């Protein structure tokens, strides 16, 4: 138990994280950039980066 | 999508067309035609994206 994870810095298994987060409500932080899915309803999830 | 590339590259020279239009839906579409996109390096092609 945490508040919230901090993303893996490579996207493929960012999708894991952020999938899994979403999934089971616990806020997702992402750093690195990953391929932002068009349609992916995520919403536990913002990312410092610069977009 | 690779080999399809290198093919509507071949059909784009058989027509021997000097201008064209590319359009996508996403941006996924760029992956997709990576290789056509690189066609000005090799032969006198100018190719726009919307």
């Amino acid at each position: 138990g945490v508040a919230a994870i901090l993303g893996p810095s490579h996207s493929s298994s960012a999708n894991a994280v952020q999938s899994i987060c979403n999934a089971l409500g616990v806020p997702h932080i992402q750093t690195r950039w990953k391929h932002q899915v068009s349609d992916n309803k995520d919403s536990f999830y913002v990312s410092l980066y610069p977009d | 999508f690779s080999s399809l590339s290198r093919a509507i590259l071949d059909l784009v020279q058989f027509f021997k067309w000097k201008t064209v239009t590319v359009v996508y839906d996403d941006s996924t579409g760029l992956i997709r035609l990576q290789e056509l996109i690189k066609a000005p390096s090799r032969y006198n092609l100018r190719l726009k994206i919307r």
